[PDB]
């Protein structure tokens, strides 16, 4: 016998400062299979 | 870009022999068939015989099946080609040859530049 409820709202636009894993991804651009860069690998996922 | 650096091209007399290298750049050696088309006065550019660098596998053309010998070192990534029982005929400028891709030998985007043996 109320007024006011509680609601659950889902994919509400909040955000809180974190730490986690991040991937990389590369431009591609990188032709030459042979002659491949120490940093953007193979598992670079394309840009 | 890949390119083929060839050898000097020699001075050679007919009942003899000749080996002409052929180094390859750019991409793995392996993976891509090369072929030798050498190129003689007027005549239509004739192809000897394919070399595939994984086994040494090879398929020479019926005219030159006997004298024709096509290897490679595929730790220096060079091609060779020996061809004895020299001829004044068989004088040509020759030209190894790989194709655009690896799915199709017969499209020759890159050719080496030209090495001429005299006879
Ligand atoms: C699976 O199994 C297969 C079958 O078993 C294997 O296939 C075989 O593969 C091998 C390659 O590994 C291939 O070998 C051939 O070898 C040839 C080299 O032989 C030549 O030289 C010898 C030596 O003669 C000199 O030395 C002796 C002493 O050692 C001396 O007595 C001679 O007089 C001569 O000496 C001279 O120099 C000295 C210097 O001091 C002087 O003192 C002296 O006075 C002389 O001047 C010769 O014996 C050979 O002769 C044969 O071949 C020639 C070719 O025309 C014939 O005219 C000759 O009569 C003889 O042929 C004999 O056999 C045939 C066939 O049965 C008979 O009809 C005939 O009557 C004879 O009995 C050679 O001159 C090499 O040159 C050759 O390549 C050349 O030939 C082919 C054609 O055969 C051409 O297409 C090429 O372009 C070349 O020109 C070839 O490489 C075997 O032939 C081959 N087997 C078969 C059946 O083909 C296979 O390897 C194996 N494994 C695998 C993985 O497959």
């Amino acid at each position: 016998a109320g007024d006011l409820w509680v609601t659950v709202y889902y994919g509400v636009p909040v955000w809180e400062d974190a730490d986690t894993t991040l991937f990389c991804a590369s431009d591609a651009k990188a032709y030459s299979t042979e002659s491949h860069n120490v940093w953007a690998t193979h598992a670079c996922v394309p840009t | 870009q890949v390119q083929l650096v060839q050898s000097g091209g020699q001075m050679k007399k007919p009942g003899e022999s000749m080996r002409i290298s052929c180094r390859a750049s750019g991409y793995e050696f392996i993976d891509c068939t090369l072929n030798w088309i050498r190129l003689a006065p007027g005549k239509r550019p004739e192809w000897m015989g394919w070399l595939k660098p994984r086994g040494g596998a090879v398929n020479y053309c019926r005219p030159l099946q006997g004298r024709v010998t096509m290897t490679r070192d595929v730790y220096s990534d060079t091609a060779f080609l020996e061809l004895r029982s020299l001829t004044v005929d068989d004088t040509a400028v020759y030209f190894c040859t790989r194709g655009k891709n690896c799915d199709y030998n017969w499209d020759f985007e890159h050719w080496g530049r030209g090495t001429p043996v005299i006879v």
